[PDB]
Order: C-alpha cells, then structure tokens, then sequence
RNA sequence: AGGACCGAACCGACUAAUGUCGAAAAAUUAGCGGAUGACUUGUGGCUGGGGGUGAAAGGCCAAUCAAACCGGGAGAUAGCU
RNA sequence: GCUCGCCGGAAGACCAAGGGUUCCUGUCCAACGUUAAUCGGGGCAGGGUGAGUCGACCCCUAAGGCGAGGCCGAAAGGCGUAGUCGAUGGGAAACAGGUUAAUAUUCCUGUACUUGGUGUUACUGCGAAGGGGGGACGGAGAAGGCUAUGUUGGCCGGGCGACGGUUGUCCCGGUUUAAGCGUGUAGGCUGGUUUUCCAGGCAAAUCCGGAAAAUCAAGGCUGAGGCGUGAUGACGAGGCACUACGGUGCUGAAGCAACAAAUGCCCUGCUUCCAGGAAAAGCCUCUAAGCAUCAGGUAACAUCAAAUCGUACCCCAAACCGACACAGGUGGUCAGGUAGAGAAUACCAAGGCGCUUGAGAGAACUCGGGUGAAGGAACUAGGCAAAAUGGUGCCGUAACUUCGGGAGAAGGCACGCUGAUAUGUAGGUGAGGUCCCUCGCGGAUGGAGCUGAAAUCAGUCGAAGAUACCAGCUGGCUGCAACUGUUUAUUAAAAACACAGCACUGUGCAAACACGAAAGUGGACGUAUACGGUGUGACGCGGCGUAAUGAUGGCCAGGCUGUCUCCACCCGAGACUCAGUGAAAU
RNA sequence: UUUGAUGUUCUAACGUUGACCCGUAAUCCGGGUUGCGGACAGUGUCUGGUGGGUAGUUUGAUCCGGUGGUUCUGAAUGGAAGGGCCAUCGCUCAACGGAUAAAA
C-alpha cells in the first residue's frame, strides 16, 4: 500500500512511505543470517572508488536461494520478511524434508502458500521450470545466463522478462530495459514476477532517508575547481551525456537487439 | 585548543617501534642508519 | 512519529568589548543556532604527497599547503641586491 | 586555634589515557616559586607499591595488519588462502569493619565463592577442527514493582542555655550493617507429556527441524526486590584515663515505622517504526573415527595449585598535552538539603580552597558595571552597542497557506501570607483486626498512620507579591534561498556548499566506472523498480509565484533607553607613592 | 600445387570471475572430469585516427639543400655514396645581423 504523511513538519510534508502490512514484524531467521561489513567505497589499497558511498543504518546480509536446487521437493512458504539488501521483500519457504530458506517472493506469493521446483513443477507463478519448458510469450524473473549460475536477471521489485522466441537450444528473453537477449534452454527462470511493485512510490522525503540508506552527498562539477575537475565531461575526461563505452566483442553474439 | 600531540604508548610503540621498522625493508636501512650514526636510543621505547 | 518546539551537558564561534612586545602563536564575558540526530565522542585501524581527503573554501594533510616534512643532486642557477 | 568569603553536577571523591617516585618522614635554603619564606610538586638521606576473587596476563574475534603454499610484477615489491596477530568487545570467582606517616576489595578479623590436578566411594558408555541451541545485539516511547537516596515520626544520650521566653507540640547528634546461603514473589517468555515416521541439517546421530496422531490443559524457563541466616558479630552518639600535649587505651544506650523516589534494577523486558539493527570462544546436547574387563564422564568427600606483571602519587590538574607552576583542552562513574518542571538557577551538608607580591591616596585616563532631571535615535554608513519584555493561570488571536502552520501571533485580567471549605480537600500510599485460602512473599473489608496539589470565600501587610537568580522586544513591507544542515581550523556562515525531487545519458554483469604495469578489488556478495556521470534544486504554471523556515540584505511603525543635545556621580582593577623581583622591540 | 580474403560447421590450441572431486577442518591456488565459446575475445611488435587526462615548453641570414661541370678527394685496391672547387636556384624565413624545422 501506499500511504502519505500528514505535513507536520519539514521532513514529513514530502513523505511518501510504501507499507506492507503482510510482512513478518520480527527477527529474521538467525541459521541463515550472515554479517554484512559496510566498505566506504574503499579497496584494497584503501583508496576511494566509486563515490558518494557511506555511512548508513547497519544491515545484516541474508543468504536468498537463487539457483532453487531443490527438486521435485514441494515446500510451504511460511511468510515474508523485509531484506535491506534488496528492493523487493524475501520468503521463507520451508521444504517437506525439513529444511527453510529463502527466495524472491513474487506479485502473487503470500504466506501459506505452495511452491516447487524442477522440471516437474506446475506453471503457477513463483515455480522454477527450465525455459525450455516454460512456454513461449511467457513472464519471468531470475533467469539465469549459465546452468547452475544461480540467476541474475530480473531480481529488484517488479522485474520480469518476456520469453518472445525459441530458437532451439536457444531463447530470445525481452528485459525491462528494451535488451533482447540470447540464452541457452537448459538454464533455469522463476514463474511471474517480482513483488513489492510499488517501490516507486516512495520519495524518500528528505537528505536523512538516503543519508542512512548508504548515500553521500553529490557535488556538482561546476562548483568544483579546474584542479578537482574538467568542469558534459565526467571527472576523468571521459565525455557523457550520449558516449556509449560498451566494449566487448565477448558476449555481443548474445546480443540481438540495443536499447532505443 | 586540543594540541597536535595526544600521547598514546600503544600507537607510539606500533608506529614507531622497533617491530614495526623491522616489518618493512626500509625500516631495517633507517635503523642500520640510526646504529652507524651512534645515536643511543636506536628508537622509542619503553 | 516528528532530519518537531523552548531549554541544561555537549558541539560552533554569528554580534559586541578586552586582549595585538596579550594569561592564549584566535583567547575571555553576555547574548547566539542545534541539542534524537545529515548529532557528538573514547578506543582501535585504513586512505601518503601531482598524491590522500574534501556537503567543495583551492579548504585540511601535526602552529607550515595554488602542491608537507626530512637527507641527497646541491655550494642548483641568478644578465640581480 | 577563632572568625570572613568561594566551589559544592565542583573549584568534591573515584578512576581510564598520559606522566614515573613529584607520595610520607628527617633534613637546608646553594638554584626555582614572577617578592621574603623557616615553606613546596626544590637540594640530600631514609621509608613506602603485599591480588586465585582488582586490571593486565590467557581463550575467541570484528575493523585492520602479517602471511606457509599460490597469482602478478625487471628487482624492490603488490595481492591473498590455510593459519597468526589484533580490545575499543564476549569468558570464572569477595564483601563488611580495622589498621600505617604512605598499601589495601592485596594486610588483620568473618563469612564465602570459582577453575583445574591428585586419591576414595556408587554408577555409567565415552569420544571432535563436525552438527544443533545459546552466546547474539537497532531506534523511539509509556506504565507497574523496586532500590540507592532523602523527609517526618517513635526510640536512645545530652541540653535548658552569657540580649526578652524556652521541662516543651522544644533543640542538638545517632537511629548503619555488605557478598554468599534458602524461599523464591511482582513482572516477562512459552502450551506441555508420549509414540511412529522423514531423500533435511555437505557422513552418522537418541541433538535441531518437519509430518502424523492418544492425553491434559497445565507445566517449564527467566525474574528485580523483600523476607530469615550472614550478624546475642562489627560499627555506633557520648563519657572515662593519659598525652612525646599531634594524639593513644577502655567503654559503649537505641539501632525501628511511614512517605517520596530516581538517569540505577526487573528490562539484552513490553508496544510500535523502517534505516531491519556484529563475529567467534567458554557453555548444554548428538553422535563419526577408536576403545567399551579399559579409558573417560557423572554425583559426594579430602587434598593440592591458581603462576607472572601495575598496585605510591596527579588524573578538569601546578604533576597530562599546550616551550611556563599558562584565564586553554582532556573520556567515564558517584553526585545530597531548601525553593525550583528541571543535572538550569540562589544559599548550604559532606569534602576542598582564598587562586605565590602587598602596603598607602582615591588625579586625568583606560577597563567592567550601578544610578539619572527633559527630549527619546535628533549620534552613527547602519537601533552597532546599550535599553526594554521575559514565568504560571483565564479570554482571545488577523492576512496568507501546501490547511500542518502563522501562534507563545498581537492584545486584555489574577499571581504574596493567614483561617474556613478541609482540627490539610481531591488524589497517592497503606498498618493492624476480620473472612477466605489451590497454605504462603497468597485474594477481599478497612482505613490507622504518612504524603498530598489545584480552586472558592473572607481577612490581612507592603509604593511594587512571576517582588531574588533564571527568564521571547513586537508588527508591517520586501529580494534571496524549499526547509534542517555544512564550509574558507586562524579576518568572508552567506544569495555560497550540500539537500529530498526532477530530466538526459551510460552500463546486460567476466557490466560500466576507479585504484592497480598485472594480479585483485569497491561497484556488489547487488544486478535494469540495480548502479555511475551530468544539469537544476520542494510545490503550481531554467523563468514566473510560493505557506512555513533564516545568528540572511534593506526600509518603516509601537515601547525602550546615555547612542546623542551633555554628559554628571558612585562602585571594583590598573594608572600615582613606598617596599621586593624584574623584559621588550629600537 | 602454393594459396590467401570471405561464408558454414567442428575441436586439439586458447578463455572459463560455470559445475563436480582431490591436496584441504580452505570463497585462494594447482591438479583430474565435463559443459559453455573457440580459432572469436585477449595478449606481444608495428602502424592510421582521437587523446590539456597527463608531461616539457612559448606567448637571402641559418639548417636543408634542387640542379650542373670539375675523377680535387673518396678512409686495402677499382668503382659508387659522401665531401671540396666554380655557377645558379627554393622562403616580403621583411621579427629584414635572421636565438628552435616546430609554441596562444
């Protein structure tokens, strides 16, 4: 849901916050839970990286289970639960053999729920099929681009692809950036799409939310010196607004068509 | 208006002391410098 | 609940006065803004000099920064004093 | 020794970091103390630091460092695995009183507590770098029970007292006792018992998890505090006898109730919020390998050991950092009485000090203040500085607006004390007796007693009752900027920087981008509802307006006043004289 | 028959920051298997273009020589290249005694 804040103050008069009433109000799940140190932009030899990265609410990283190698085990999601490290809210699923873990829970997920995975799996949204056997001019998310890889398509809120050909062992995937992508059969996808859809709604209101979400202040160019910048230029005298820098000549014979 | 020096024997011994120049190569060269020079206090210590 | 309000500790020095061979190589008195956070602080480490960091002033990098300090080239050179 | 004054949320007591004998005694003024000094944190000599329970040490580890092999690089060297360091964190244990001139939670008196080795006794399956639980956690906020602590009352010993009265509802001092032990309450958490099965927990498992049933509905876990032992023990006001006259020995009465109550405990509790809030070790349990006449473990007993290191002193300062015995700075803990919402403010208890030059007079002038006739900003680039209001309660509060705000707008009236309401009300707390009880820290009556606002009437004193300190000046016009916030440490706090939002562009993940000759890293253990760069900076249509906001620029109006006509007097330090020490630029 | 450029397919070179097992209580590393691409990508030398991002600087002369004749010479001998002798010629290189072929 998406609610508005009374303007009582500077700081609420612009808030805009997306609650969802169904998640789980308690501890996570400690057997899965796992530190999460914060780097500051830095590397290893110290120095700052990518910028305006730093500070932010302490947050605990927890393991979600993208390659879903659990076949043929049907298994009962338990509830929901709120993942900083992602934009869209993780399910605790809970298998007939007596295991939990976690996964992405799709728009038509709720708790209570069944799920399984495999070949043999039924077409419900949420259910991990090879897209081989998904049929064609279908909706899913984390695909995956090799076997066994685990899936890294499609994973923030609301993100699905559209299966739009089959070319044998092949299959042509339209993304939500216009990408149409060429990937092998046997690697494996989710059914439906991605919860927590109305991520956009959200405006953060004021400095602090992004201040304690992980973001730092941005200093425009101009208003940096000749020295500390070229100041459309980026800092290193790399020419933006319109420059493409895909270079590969790699992975192109996977790409089929460019984003327009 | 704090100083620049806050004493501390921790950092002083770990930025300073002999371990610590030993650690690195360069170290070694500034305390053989240091022993061919005279000086009795080779570094700072306890 | 409020990057909420008045207001102690705490943070800074926006105004005035004294202090300029002062008690202090930026200090003291009363006012002054914040004082639940974009807050501050103790401790322990990392980012090292065309480099680091910088809510960005050409600011800070141990009272020195439009390029630190230490030893060497080096008794640099000076059509200059 | 007696007065006067200051701090007393400190200018008191403990520590942490930092100094290293500055600590105590004897002894002297050679040099220092901005003067003398017999004195000192000064010179010389002596004494002083007692740990199984304090901390370090040791087990584990976060950030981070080193790094066997290994990758990369002309070499130097850079990265990193297994591993090893690394407390700012997690693991076991002590309290009361007494003592020296210096140590005490270390020594003495008493009660104990914890970890392992050894031997005896009765049993038993033991056995991991492996698995499971726990360790193990954020912010904000309200209540209940508590306690430290303090007030009153009763009790104990004394007093009746140099200026009126004070055997009385009067005054002074005490009225303290820990850790451990047993009961385990208030409160919080959770449904338990039994059987059967399961490709799950990278092997197995009686351990965790999951699925079925029969049974009861209670059990189990955590849990401050109080109660008795600790303790007919110590302590204890005061008196008595000697004093190297500083001080030492003996003695020792009562040691209770109520109230209020914390930031400290129940409470890592409970309720909500998105920013979703460390790791490992010790600890309980399961088995693998191997052994099960052993060994090992369990429960009780006796005994041994718990090594080594700091133990003085200062620690908001004279001893630490500032070249100084420097108006500066330094983290945490305890932090009481009256008025007070308050750790603010004014006076005090405990405790600590008068700050290392004074003595005379009270010139101009300088510094910080008090008062003031009339005008009340006419002074000044400028209400700069000064002056003025400032709190509680009742009524009321405009234009605009994003409907929240403006607003404490502005503006009107009562605040003291005594008696009554009410021999202190309402409220809070709550004794004893009585009745029950699934029988103890168990549930009702009850108000004994204590504490205890706010309001009405009447009276009363003062020129003035928020009478002291504390404690917004007010409104209008107006450019800028969404606001909060940050910046040129040490002349520019702003219109500058940053900001939530908006738009363009790039990146398909072995992603772009950046550090790196390269390895490898942050991006991201994320991935198109994700990230980098760029321009602007809320909202309605870089341009026009914009409520609120502003130590922002300017103007005006009401009060106010020494800014000014015009300054005048007074209060403290200099300036001047005397004594002692004693620079400077040039 | 040498063949190269190009097109399709394939593996034995090569990449694997895909999966499984071992050294190994090991996200490194090396080794064995397989799948995915595969003569693509990438790397080493050369070269065309961009490249204030970075670094060194500024605000008939002269060098080069075009042609001629002259065996003057021409580094062992004979040639040739390169030098010397005489003639002429290319720049208002005019900043005209002209500091670089090359700078706001």
């Amino acid at each position: 849901a998406v609610v508005k804040c009374k303007p009582t103050s500077p700081g609420r008069r612009h808030v805009v916050k997306v609650v969802n009433p169904e998640l789980h109000k308690g501890k996570p799940f400690a057997p899965l839970l796992e530190k999460n140190s914060k780097s500051g932009g830095r590397n290893n030899n110290g120095r700052i990286t990518t910028r305006h990265i730093g500070g932010g609410h302490k947050q605990a990283y927890r393991i979600v289970d993208f390659k879903r190698n659990k076949d043929g085990i049907p298994a009962v999601v338990e509830r929901l639960e709120y993942d900083p490290n992602r934009s869209a809210n993780i399910a605790l699923v809970l298998y007939k053999d007596g295991e939990r873990r976690y996964i992405l829970a799709p728009k038509g997920l709720k708790a209570g729920d069944q799920i399984q995975s495999g070949v043999d799996a039924a077409i419900k949204p949420g259910n991990t099929l090879p897209m081989r056997n998904i049929p064609v001019g279908s909706t899913v998310h984390n695909v995956e681009m090799k076997p066994g890889k685990g899936g890294q398509l499609a994973r923030s809120a609301g993100t699905y692809v559209q299966i739009v050909a089959r070319d044998g062992a092949y299959v042509t995937l339209r993304l939500r950036s216009g990408e149409m992508r060429k990937v092998e059969a046997d690697c494996r996808a989710t059914l439906g799409e991605v919860g927590n859809a109305e991520h956009m709604l959200r405006v953060l209101g004021k400095a602090g939310a992004a201040r304690w979400r992980g973001v730092r202040p941005t200093v425009r160019g101009t208003a940096m010196n000749p020295v500390d910048h070229p100041h459309p230029v980026t800092p290193w005298g790399v020419q933006t607004k319109g420059k493409k820098t895909r270079s590969n000549k790699r992975t192109d014979k996977f790409i089929v068509r460019r984003r327009s | 208006m704090k100083r620049t020096f806050q004493p501390s024997v921790l950092k002083r011994n770990r930025s300073h002391g002999f371990r610590a120049r030993m650690a690195t190569k360069n170290g070694r060269q500034v305390l053989a410098r240091r022993r061919a020079k005279g000086r009795a206090r080779l570094t700072v210590s306890k």
